[PDB]
């Protein structure tokens, strides 16, 4: 599956996960305003952290 | 093989409460207790899937989304294996299909998925 990677507001990027069939957007606020990490895949998550798990390709935006 | 079956779907008016449950089949052991299930609410076109609550034995892999914080509620009967989501004082905004995920480990990803279950609060006629 194909899905963004790109953190915060960096240029869109994109990165290939063969297999994967869900993906994910975290977002914590942290000192440094608002974090956001995008990656493959649909993971477990520690607490405090907005997580958005996607089922299509490039939708975890 | 583990299978992801959910319950407790329907029609909740403004301000009433539900409970919906995930019974993790496979696993029939009953050795699943760090499984980390989940709790995602897909309000279709807006938002893809959004976890609002994460159950596991691990303290920071076992908490609640705050916009729901104070009103859902996780229970647990690992032996029944069975992982409960109470939802009280319910408002129409939490209107979604909620779906349950399990993930074999804290830390691990999100590999087991469920069916999925309607929840509606809108106080409206149903025809
Ligand atoms: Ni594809
Ligand atoms: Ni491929
Ligand atoms: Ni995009
Ligand atoms: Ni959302
Ligand atoms: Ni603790
Ligand atoms: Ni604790
Ligand atoms: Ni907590
Ligand atoms: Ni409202
Ligand atoms: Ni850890």
């Amino acid at each position: 599956l194909e899905c963004h990677n790109q953190q915060s507001s960096q240029p869109p990027t994109t990165k290939t996960c063969p297999g994967e069939t869900n993906c994910y957007k975290k977002v914590w606020r942290d000192h440094r305003g608002t974090i956001i990490e995008r990656g493959c895949g649909c993971p477990t998550v520690k607490p405090g952290i907005k997580l958005n798990c996607c089922t299509t390709d490039k939708c975890n935006n | 093989q583990v299978q992801l079956q959910e319950s407790g779907g329907g029609l909740v008016r403004p301000g009433g409460s539900l409970r919906l449950s995930c019974a993790v089949s496979g696993v029939s052991e009953s050795i699943f207790a760090n499984y980390v299930v989940g709790w995602f609410r897909q309000q279709d076109s807006g938002t893809g899937r959004d976890l609002v609550a994460q159950s596991s034995s691990d303290d920071e892999y076992n908490h609640v989304s705050g916009s729901v914080k104070g009103r859902f509620t996780i229970s647990r009967d690992n032996a029944k294996n069975t992982v409960s989501l109470q939802m009280d004082n319910l408002k129409p905004e939490d209107t979604a299909i909620y779906i349950c995920a399990a993930a074999i480990g804290p830390g691990d990803n999100y590999i087991y998925w469920g069916q999925g279950t309607q929840v509606t609060v809108s106080s409206e006629n149903l025809y």
